């Protein structure tokens, strides 16, 4: 009824194992896990009904706590495709029919390993005539932390990974920009 | 066949307007639900239906209504839009399979209700050409697209190479960024990257376009400002491959 999920966010490299948790002060007659991708409806993964029960569906292992007040989802050998919001939902059969109580979820992001990191900050010119430019920090490894701007007139995005599929090649990038004028790409991503 | 369907995916409307959010399934499911989730919270049941003629409130405080006259349809009405209705609305249906109530969700409506329509702005879109320092060093070419100045956060960015949408070598920020964080109604910025081989880029016959679908005001909406009306629209920017 009050459903707690932890951790709130989990960022991890592919290949790794992980466990996420769902807790309640209330006993459940059953418990579901859902995965939601951005812009889309949550998708049912599993239902557990028996205290202590273990349901394995491929690389995902779900457990229902013995007292039926908690559950865990364990993922073996995380793949980028596992990325998403993992929602836990419990039924109180003492309440009503179809009354599922939801946790807020664990946002899980699984990052690809970078084979040959080659970090660089590049300046790009606007396609049409402008005094406008952006900075691209790219080709860094996965334990690189892109620092947030904090400075008013500078915008810095979070890291994004792209897959050049034909080439068997993935890279990380982050973008910085300003209106002007004190802004230089040299200062943009300094740590 | 089929599944469960919700429309519209996105809606920005002025305050005090009537709103209907549509939900249909073709699975012949008796039970149907509406869930809501504001910025900071979990999904929570606002209405449910056991079947035709059944409509129940899941949240007593909610000033939305539903009706169920067909198994197929479970529409949700807001008779008077207030800013506080700004939310994510998810419709679901269910059935008993192996003694389990299994839910299937639609993909949601992102509803934005605004006191002041003057805070609605379409995106500006710029494409930044690959750095030659990137090309000569790496044998690869990254195009950056920047969409800026939009409000609310109701946009879809896509990349089109030679007239066809691409997914390979693309990454778009999962969340946009506030251009003026000190305003809770700040306009937004979003970037995306498209990375191609340098020789693909250097071919002048190759055409690259960043497209942003914005969902804004509809045709009938009142407007009085000395600036074009911020209607639902596409804004694009384009670039040609160039040798160099």
């Amino acid at each position: 009824n009050q459903v707690e999920q932890s951790p709130q966010f989990l960022s991890i490299q592919e290949g790794e194992n992980l466990t996420v948790y769902c807790n309640s002060s209330s006993v459940f007659s059953s418990l579901q896990w859902y995965r939601q991708e951005p812009g889309e409806g949550p998708v049912l993964l599993v239902t557990v009904v028996t205290g202590g029960e273990v349901k394995k569906l491929k690389r995902l292992t779900f457990q229902f706590g013995d007292a039926r007040k908690d559950s865990s989802l364990h993922i073996t050998a995380a793949q980028p495709g596992d990325t998403g919001l993992y929602l836990c939902a419990g039924a109180d059969r003492g309440s009503t029919l179809g009354r599922l109580y939801f946790g807020r979820g664990t946002q899980l992001t699984v990052w690809p390993d970078i084979q040959n990191p080659d970090p660089a900050v590049y300046q790009l010119r606007d396609s049409k005539s402008s005094d406008k430019s952006v900075c691209l920090f790219t080709d860094f490894d996965s334990q690189t932390n892109v620092s947030q701007s904090k400075d008013s007139d500078v915008y810095i995005t979070d890291k994004c990974v792209l897959d050049m599929r034909s080439m068997d090649f993935k890279s990380n990038s982050a973008v910085a920009w300003s209106n002007k004028s004190d802004f230089a790409c040299a200062n943009a991503f300094n740590n | 066949e089929a599944d469960i369907y919700q429309t519209p995916r996105y809606l920005v409307i002025g305050t005090g307007k009537k709103i209907t959010l549509e939900c249909s399934q073709t699975m012949g499911h008796d039970k149907m639900y509406w869930y809501q989730q504001d910025p900071g919270m979990e999904l929570h049941l606002i209405h449910y239906s056991y079947g035709v003629n059944s409509t129940e409130k899941g949240d007593l405080s909610s000033e939305s209504t539903v009706s169920r006259i067909r198994t197929e349809h479970f529409p949700l009405t807001l008779e008077s839009a207030r800013p506080s209705h700004t939310s994510q609305y998810l419709c679901a249906s269910s059935e008993f399979r192996d003694g389990n109530e299994k839910l299937f969700f639609g993909s949601g409506t992102q509803l934005s209700v605004l006191e002041d329509l003057n805070k609605v702005f379409p995106p500006e879109v710029a494409v930044f050409e690959p750095s030659e320092a990137e090309i000569s060093h790496t044998q690869k070419a990254t195009l950056v697209c920047l969409a800026t100045g939009f409000y609310p956060d109701h946009v879809e960015l896509s990349w089109w190479v030679n007239g066809k949408e691409v997914h390979s070598g693309v990454c778009t920020d999962p969340q946009p960024l506030k251009e003026q964080p000190a305003l809770n109604d700040s306009r937004y910025a979003l970037s995306s990257r498209l990375r191609v081989s340098a020789t693909f880029w250097q071919d002048p016959r190759n055409h690259f376009r960043c497209q942003v679908q914005f969902y804004g005001l509809s045709e009938n909406d009142e407007w009085t400002q000395d600036r074009a009306k911020p209607v639902t629209q596409i804004v694009s920017a384009e670039a040609w491959g160039r040798a160099d």
